[PDB]
């Protein structure tokens, strides 16, 4: 059905045809990034005077 | 995938163009039956071994 879809016809005559790909999917998702706890110093940009 | 790789924000986008993927297939295809119809004429001239 794929080969048909791809080829844009109800009838496939004989002979090797390619249709798609076979991507694969992820499983999941990692996300890494350095621990660094103190916030960023924006006080003393934003809360001036 | 070359295009757009393995993005659907850009599949999307690709497909409001026209069929020029289908027709780079196509060529890409004839050329490669052409180099194997070539080597199977100019070797198997006489079929009896
Ligand atoms: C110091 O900056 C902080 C962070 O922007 C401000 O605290 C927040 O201010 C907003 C806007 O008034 C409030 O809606 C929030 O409730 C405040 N608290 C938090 C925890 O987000 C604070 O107002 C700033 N101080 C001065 C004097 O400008």
């Amino acid at each position: 059905s794929e080969t048909k879809c791809t080829l844009k016809s109800f009838t496939v005559e004989k002979g090797i045809y390619q249709t798609s790909n076979f991507r694969v999917q992820p499983t999941e998702s990692i996300v890494r990034f350095p621990n660094i706890t103190n916030l960023c110093p924006f006080g003393e940009v934003f809360n001036a005077t | 995938m070359y295009i757009c790789g393995d993005s659907t924000e850009c599949s999307n986008l690709l497909l409001q163009y026209g069929s020029f993927c289908t027709q780079l297939n196509r060529a890409l295809t004839g050329i490669a039956v052409e180099q194997d119809k070539n080597t199977q004429e100019v070797f198997a001239q006489v079929k009896q071994i």
